[PDB]
């Protein structure tokens, strides 16, 4: 009875050991939190992973129908058992039923689903690249010289600073189109309209596949994505980028920089100033790192430090 | 004084992006 179960718990603990050194099979970003409890029937008691909404998990293997093996992408965190989407759904359902059981008959009805309202189902996990692609936004719009040059200086810095550990590539499709819901069912989102779009969804899909593949061996991935000027353009995709905001805090400074480029750039001052203002209006949490340093070496050092910390989070020594 | 320093630093940054 309890010897069979001491045993099958030894098989699972052996598989968990072995998983420390497997490659990352795939990564997810969660849409739900999970607090394990003993009744969850974790294959090794006490070794489920706790996580919150929007955490990142690297998955080594699917252990069985109910459990995966992997780790939170965070320094010090080691592999453990992670509930599969199936298991999370079964636990969620039990949690709703147990809520009804514990309810007080003195309670009144809940606030109603308002009639006819359409909701997209959100799965507990979204598959994301195993290394979050680094995308630069700011100080103003891409395709103008102040922004393009300042961004180029930073990727040039990264190319040498993380040589042997990084891929830097230009994205050839408008990746803002890669909405999780559109990519997951393209025929459900056909909209007949007149628009200035330049990429097909097939092209966008090939690009997303290429990005995932660059990240599979856990090298840093940086993208020159020229259509992406604002983090909201990617927040509904399953790219989960690291958004790096190059921030010129003083718009008077930006105006003078644009003017330094000559009349052919400063005739577009207004559009560039407006874009810079929009980034400055953004809640700071839509950025992963804000570089507001006025020296290139200083902005570089800050970004490199962040990326070294991200390297540590993605490459544990037990790997 | 900060404007002047910002301009000098960011102008240098731009050149390095050439």
């Amino acid at each position: 009875r309890e010897a069979l179960r001491k045993e099958a718990e030894r098989q699972a603990l052996a598989q968990l050991e072995k998983a420390k050194t497997k490659p990352v099979a795939f990564a997810v970003r969660t849409n739900v939190g999970y607090n394990p409890s003993p009744g969850d029937e974790v294959p090794v008691q006490g070794v489920a992973i706790t996580f919150e909404p929007k955490d990142f998990l690297h998955i080594k293997e699917k252990y069985n129908n109910d459990w995966w093996i992997g780790r939170l992408v965070k320094e010090g965190c080691e592999v453990g058992f992670i509930p599969s989407p199936v298991k999370l759904d079964s636990l969620r359902l039990l949690q709703e039923q147990t809520l009804r059981q514990n309810r007080l008959s003195s309670s009144k009805h809940g606030k109603r689903i308002p009639f006819f309202k359409k909701t997209e189902h959100v799965p507990p996990y979204d598959v994301v690249p195993s290394m979050r692609p680094i995308i630069l936004v700011g100080p103003s719009l891409k395709g103008y010289e102040v922004t393009d040059m300042m961004q180029k200086a930073l990727f040039d810095f990264l190319k040498h600073r993380f040589d042997g550990r990084i891929s830097i590539t230009r994205v050839t499709a408008d990746i803002s189109l890669a909405k999780r819901s559109v990519l997951n069912n393209p025929s459900k989102h056909i909209i007949i309209e007149r628009s200035n779009t330049r990429s097909s969804l097939a092209e966008v899909q090939s690009e997303i596949e290429r990005i995932f593949e660059l990240a599979r061996t856990l090298q840093l991935v940086a993208l020159d994505a020229d259509t992406i000027n604002h983090p909201a353009q990617l927040s509904k995709t399953s790219l989960a980028p690291i958004i790096v905001y190059i921030k010129i805090t003083s718009p008077k400074v930006l105006q003078r920089l644009i003017k330094s480029r000559g009349k052919s750039q400063s005739k577009h001052l207004n559009v560039q100033i407006a874009a810079s203002e929009k980034l400055a209006q953004c809640p700071p949490e839509m950025f992963d790192i804000i570089l507001d340093e006025n020296q290139l070496e200083d902005a570089c050092e800050h970004l490199a430090e962040y990326l070294e910390a991200y390297w540590k989070a993605t490459h544990p020594p037990s790997s | 004084q900060q404007l002047e320093e910002d301009l000098r630093g960011y102008m240098s940054w731009i050149t390095q992006g050439e």
